[PDB]
């Protein structure tokens, strides 16, 4: 729908270019299908659309504002920890949906490129592998009881490994 | 009603139970100190009564 989140290259089709002096049953069946099925269906949907527009109603998104993270939180203060764990779990669900979006992009690219996919579907491939490695360095080796504190301990161990690495000249 | 109710009611319950934990552990250490040393109102074990002593003049001086 939003073609910046869900990009779709334009469906360039070749002109028919026929050689036979003979008919194609596809096209005339398409005409019949249109003037039989698509016309009453479009009538019904236009009716339903104008009846929506008679009494239109709106809904919103609930922007959630940021909160003191758990690193700014004291050992034992259960209220701050609760709020921080909640915003973490929120971001976690959002990250899963991001990963789903990128997997969807990858699959759709694979299908449209079809056979010649392993040369011109590498962009979405790398955009999948990078975010995958992020998720792996962010949420992977936890368990069912994941939490902000566990992700933080993981990040801290990894930063320690990186410090010990860059210690080497 | 909405999410604010649940969120903030949870926060109330959390402060309640955290305070209760604090006070339970405090009560434990308090009882420990009061029993190890009788500085406090509790665990003050009884002593002999003072008012039933006779202070009057006796039959001998070196009572």
């Amino acid at each position: 729908w939003d073609k910046d989140v869900y990009p779709e290259p334009p469906s360039r089709t070749p002109a028919p270019s026929p050689q036979t002096s003979l008919p194609n049953p596809i096209t005339y069946l398409t005409k019949a299908y249109d003037l039989v099925v698509d016309w009453p269906v479009t009538l019904v949907r236009e009716f339903i659309e104008r009846q929506h527009a008679k009494n239109r109603t709106y809904y919103y998104h609930r922007q959630y504002r940021r909160v003191p993270d758990i690193t700014e939180c004291k050992e034992g203060d259960v209220l701050c920890i609760y709020e921080a764990e909640m915003q973490w779990r929120r971001d976690f669900k959002v990250d899963q949906e991001i990963m789903n979006i990128i997997q969807e992009r990858l699959k759709a690219c694979q299908q449209r490129e079809g056979e010649n996919y392993q040369q011109n579907c590498a962009k979405e491939l790398e955009q999948f592998t990078k975010v995958t490695k992020a998720y792996q360095d962010r949420y992977l080796d936890l368990g069912a009881y994941y939490s902000a504190r566990k992700c933080l301990a993981k990040q801290k161990q990894r930063m320690l490994e990186e410090r010990k690495a860059a210690r080497q000249e | 009603d909405g999410p604010e109710k649940n969120y903030e009611k949870t926060l109330a319950i959390l402060q309640i139970e955290s305070e209760k934990a604090e006070l339970r552990l405090k009560e434990q250490e308090v009882r420990r100190l009061m029993r190890a040393r009788g500085d406090g109102p509790w665990y003050q074990f009884p002593t002999p009564e003072k008012e039933f002593i006779d202070h009057s003049p006796k039959a001998t001086p070196d009572n």
